[PDB]
């Protein structure tokens, strides 16, 4: 576990907003984060596009199963760790690689589940805008502990602990020390 | 002094040629350094690979041979730049040592941080051109940017395809991508920055630039793009029926086996000059051998691809000239009057028949595009019909596609800068009524006026031309350095701020002797071509 | 003084009313002198006849009664002038003594021999009267004799069936009878029976353009000033008289299968019973109006004037900047302009009502949606209300006026084109608006030089008075010599109003900054005259 | 009887040009003139419209028969006196009245010839500009005595003697008496 952040009652949200002229658009996505919580319904990280574009990426725990759902333009594609239980209070890490429609999701050292959609799928996540951690405004606030958020060469928590000018924190998001 | 720079495959010797002008420093030229294996034998009609390391030092001083082509043939004159068509005899001097092995590039290096790189994608059409024609030793010295001009497979040997797996096609685009990869992984030794690689080009070469944006092959190779007088959504940008022309060439060359693999294998045996001299004529306002939609380089047709945001947010600079279809009116350009009504009707009817050709309705489209492109305040002027015909061709082929691609790029939050060149050097043989034609912006970008008239540009150059050239390359080099044509280097050009191209507010900048930032370039006619003609 | 002037039928008395301004001479007004026998009984629905001589003397001092009409009814509110519909309560005062015997005229003689200017009133063919316009300021200023008449309107004046039972066009015949009375009776009043000008605004202007193409009016007049009106627009003539007359006959109480029987039954009914009946025509059309029969209007006015069936009259045609101000009436209650959903609905209804061709109702709609929209302000809203107003003005008033000016100038007749732009700042009229339909009548009649009346309560500055003087001088010069700038010279002193040649359609941009322009809305006029017929 | 103009060898022409802004268009026309000649083929008078418009009116003697031919917009209507020989050297007169498309031709005391062309015919003579006496431009010269040209209240021959500015005489035309 890297820079651990603790979420308490009520929760909160931490937002990393890219500069307007340096917003990235990438074919492939790489997410990785460790966590420890007992919540049955929560959202860990939400990645949004700019105004108008409907491209999105979301990671959430529903009914005790962690999963990632993304909209790349054609339709929503979701991959979930169905044959497991994750809200048992123990620390578990999750990794996710994306290539167009193809999505590989792994948790702990268990075998990687793969999703290979059929038909023509768009492959471009257009004009990333903000990284949201907490999911409180979405509708399912997250309470627990998070660590080591890695996103395509951007360690969100590591630079957030450095108090960079492009990160804003609100709520019960506290730093473990 | 002959400086030696070690690349990743060996060491190359350059030169230190000096410039005539005073304010420009010395330039180092590594002319002719290879970037891929020669596609001579069984590697013909195959994608290029990495070069072969040479033990020792390679003398890189002489201009490399040009790719096989045929200038004195049946070239499509409508799409070629005006200065290339007018001075065809002078332009044929550069293409004199044509050989099948032509995969070489030339670097021009000057002498606030690490110097950027500007690759030039030449080619008025896909059958002609060579990187030796443009000397980028002036732009490199002025803007302190390493300028790289390449040579890639052209015409028959470069863009032949059948749709099957026997010959996928777009070997020229693969050669360009290989050159970009070589620059990315080898420019650090020459002093360039492998993270600020702009690519720019005019004419159909600019189309390649657009076709290099929607391709996933060139993902991280380059960062910016300056597409001037070119698009990937025009009529002569992509070849949609390669099989017909390939089979026609195969029949005219000697072997026309029914199975495509056997025909391709036979074609690989013919020497490079027999299958180029063949006269395969495409339909008017189209191309015979060019980029082909296959799935590897171009996944789908470029028009559909850019609608659904299939690009990776490249800083982009589009532009057009005032009247580029100067060769649309050439049969009626040496007359005392302009175009008669019986000739205007005939020209518009031929235009509709050649381009649209809709059996459902054409007696309505012809009349409405006839009414739209005529001045009713001077309906019987006669001379004011050449202008309207030239505007018609320019609007349909060059202005509307440029505006459409600028809007589609800006709709996904990517910096888009639109320019409209309006000045033209006074040519000896060009009509007085003619305005800035296709390819007349290339002399200014490469700084020809500050050096003097050449064989390719026999023009008078005054002080205004020198000032405009300096300003144009200042803008281009600022864009190459920082992606914003106003930030790094201070500049009626002093008090003009070039703004982005928003879809809602289509601000552009009007290059010329009277610069100004305007709000909509030919909104009426562009909206006619984009939003009304599709309804009819 | 109460001077008496002897006419060919008797002796009439008038008054010598004085004007408010101090630069105009006294004007002798003869109000209510008849010009035809009253069409009361069996003479109803018959052409008028010459009046009856009277013994002794007759004062003409009270305003004559107006023709029967239903002003508080379903009049066509699109073709009517804006000041008529705005001040409908004040305009109803004038038509208060309505009677069937309404054939009268009023002369305003000022104090070679002075010319005559007859005014043909009527925003539509079913309303208005000549008593509204006091042509006394124009008479004194221009030293011309202004005549304003009352002619039969509506059912009593334009009902027709197509056959010989009721040919129709009784209003035009009454106007021609008034012209004849002027021709053979104006020499006694000091007028010149050889310099008679005829002019009118609105539907009355259409009457002018139907009196030029009429064989009956050959030598009665020699000039014409048609402002904001045409005989080729959609609401100028009536091509389906039988349908609407049968609808009216069925509604009133007798619809005989024989046309003659129906006409004879109608002649036995009171005027107020069948005038008050509300027969609603199709949109942008009329129910009762001029009909092509063969006597008054021989053929279609659009076909008649293409073959040069007119007698070489000097013409002064004109339009206003925006006349379809009442086309956009439901969109004047919105802070913004019209929404994108409100711009493709009005255009669709416009195409359905006016063209209505199933074969090409989806191609024409798209092209006239594309033409009438500002692509530099595609999502402005206000510049969609402006473009809708421009569309209605271009189709109804500007294109027919330009077409008729071209047709008249092709056959070598003097045509002068004008485009009124200035407008008096009214009370309730929107600020964004411009000179609406019939907003030049106050200036032509010298309303600003006396003040705001009931019909025009608008505030008038010095610029309005100067413009009124300028336009009145132009009109009076045209009446005097057929050249707007020849007799009386007047940035208005150095502008030479040139002719309207077909090759270069020169005109005068009348307004606060007049200038002789070259082509008035060439693109849209050519769109309506050349491209739309090809679609 | 009145002012008579003679034609000498070669020929001659008398042209009346209307004022530029005073060209009349008439629905009905009158044309009366006295003539005496022996020429088998000739043209006496010819009334032309302005430039462009095709309306015209002419009076001509063919094969010894005098006749009036006019074009008012639809078709050429020619009505000719057939049962009479007029080129016997005597002094005759001819009158012609046109109304609508209907025409009436009368020579001396002979019965009138009336022509009612079939169908609905154009009527208006648009913008008369010139009147021509002699017709040397047409190709058939005139050699004889002409007097009393009456045209809608206009006496061209009378005004020619009084040296009217508009009237022009070109050729070998002489005035008698
Ligand atoms: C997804 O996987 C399929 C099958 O392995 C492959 O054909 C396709 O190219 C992959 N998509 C991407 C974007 O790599
Ligand atoms: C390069 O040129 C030098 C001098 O001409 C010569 O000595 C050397 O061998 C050359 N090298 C090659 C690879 O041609
Ligand atoms: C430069 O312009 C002059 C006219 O000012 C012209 O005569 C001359 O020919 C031009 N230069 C050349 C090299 O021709
Ligand atoms: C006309 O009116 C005046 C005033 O009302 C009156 O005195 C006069 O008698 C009237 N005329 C006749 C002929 O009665
Ligand atoms: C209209 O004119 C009157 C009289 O000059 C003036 O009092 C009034 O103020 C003017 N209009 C307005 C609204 O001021
Ligand atoms: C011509 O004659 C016919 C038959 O007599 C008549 O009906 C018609 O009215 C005449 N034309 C004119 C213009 O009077
Ligand atoms: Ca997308
Ligand atoms: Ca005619």
């Amino acid at each position: 576990a890297g820079t651990t952040y603790i979420f308490s009652k009520g929760g909160g949200q931490i937002t990393y907003k890219w500069p307007p002229n340096d917003r990235p658009s990438t074919r492939a996505d790489r997410l990785a984060i460790g966590f420890s919580t007992v919540q049955k319904e929560a959202v860990l990280v939400r990645v949004d596009s700019s105004s108008g574009l409907g491209d999105y990426l979301e990671l959430h725990i529903h009914q005790g199963k962690i999963g990632v759902k993304f909209n790349v333009g054609t339709d929503d594609i979701a991959i979930e760790e169905s044959n497991a239980i994750i809200n048992d209070g123990k620390y578990h890490v999750v990794r996710f690689t994306r290539s167009g429609g193809n999505a590989t999701l792994q948790v702990d050292s268990w075998p990687v589940i793969e999703r290979y959609p059929a038909g023509r799928q768009l492959t471009i996540f257009n004009s990333q805008a903000t990284i949201i951690i907490g999911g409180k405004e979405q509708g399912q606030p997250f309470q627990g502990q998070l660590s080591g958020l890695y996103y395509n060469g951007l360690k969100v928590l590591n630079m957030a602990a450095e108090n960079d000018a492009n990160i804003a924190i609100v709520g019960n998001v506290r730093l473990v020390g | 002094r002959f400086p030696v720079v070690n690349t990743a495959y060996g060491r190359v010797r350059g030169v230190r040629r000096e410039l005539n002008n005073e304010i420009l420093g010395p330039v180092v030229q590594f002319l002719g350094v290879p970037y891929a294996t020669p596609p001579l034998g069984a590697r013909r009609f195959q994608p290029p690979e990495a070069p072969a390391s040479w033990p020792g030092v390679r003398n890189a001083t002489t201009l490399p041979p040009a790719c096989p082509q045929n200038l004195h043939g049946a070239l499509p004159a409508i799409m070629l730049p005006v200065w290339f068509t007018d001075n065809l005899e002078a332009a044929a001097t550069y293409v004199q040592n044509q050989s099948e092995d032509c995969l070489y590039l030339n670097l021009y290096v000057p002498t606030s941080g690490k110097k950027p790189v500007m690759l030039f994608l030449h080619g008025g059409s896909y059958m002609e051109g060579t990187g030796n024609m443009f000397d980028g030793s002036v732009l490199a010295a002025y803007g302190n940017v390493i300028v790289v001009t390449l040579n890639y497979r052209l015409g028959v040997l470069g863009f032949l395809s059948t749709g099957d797996q026997a010959a996928k096609g777009n070997y020229g685009l693969l050669d360009q991508i290989q050159a970009l990869r070589w620059l990315s992984e080898n420019i650090a030794h020459f002093g360039g920055d492998p993270e600020r690689i702009t690519i720019f080009g005019s004419g159909a070469g600019a189309s390649c630039v657009n076709l290099l944006i929607l391709s996933h092959h060139s993902e991280g190779l380059f960062q910016k793009a300056i597409a001037q007088s070119g698009t990937a959504i025009s009529s002569w940008s992509v070849n949609y029926q390669p099989l017909k022309y390939t089979r026609l060439l195969a029949a005219k060359v000697g072997c026309d086996r029914e199975d495509s693999t056997e025909a391709v294998e036979c074609l690989r045996r013919k020497s490079s000059r027999e299958l180029v001299d063949q006269d395969v004529q495409p339909a008017r306002y189209h191309i015979a051998f060019g980029p082909v939609v296959d799935g590897d380089v171009v996944p789908d047709d470029p028009e559909i691809l850019m609608q659904q945001g299939e690009f990776l947010n490249y800083d982009m600079l589009i532009g057009v000239n005032q009247g580029e279809g100067l060769k649309f009116v050439e049969d009626s350009a040496e007359s005392e009057d302009g175009v008669s009504a019986s000739a205007f009707d005939f020209t518009v009817s031929n235009f509709v028949d050649n381009l649209y050709g809709y059996p459902e309705g054409k007696d309505v489209l012809r009349e409405t595009i006839k009414f739209m492109y005529t001045d009713w305040a001077d309906r019987d002027n006669g001379e004011m019909r050449r202008k309207t015909l030239l505007a018609l061709f320019t609007d349909h082929q060059w202005v509307a596609p440029a505006v459409a691609t600028a809007k589609l790029h800006a709709d996904y939050q990517s910096p888009v800068y639109f320019y409209t060149f309006y000045h033209h050097c006074q040519a000896e043989g060009r009509p007085e009524w003619a305005d800035a034609a296709h390819g007349d912006e290339l002399p200014y970008v490469f700084g020809v006026p500050m050096v003097g008239a050449t064989d390719l540009f026999p023009c008078n150059f005054s002080k205004n031309d020198v000032m405009l050239s300096a300003v144009v390359m200042t803008y281009w080099t600022n864009f190459a350095k920082t992606g914003d044509p106003n930030q790094p280097v201070p500049q009626r050009f002093e008090e003009v701020v070039w703004s982005k191209f928003n879809s809602k507010e289509k601000q552009y900048l009007h290059i010329g002797l009277k610069p100004r930032v305007r709000d909509n370039y030919r909104a009426n006619k562009v909206a006619f071509w984009l939003e009304l003609v599709p309804h009819l």
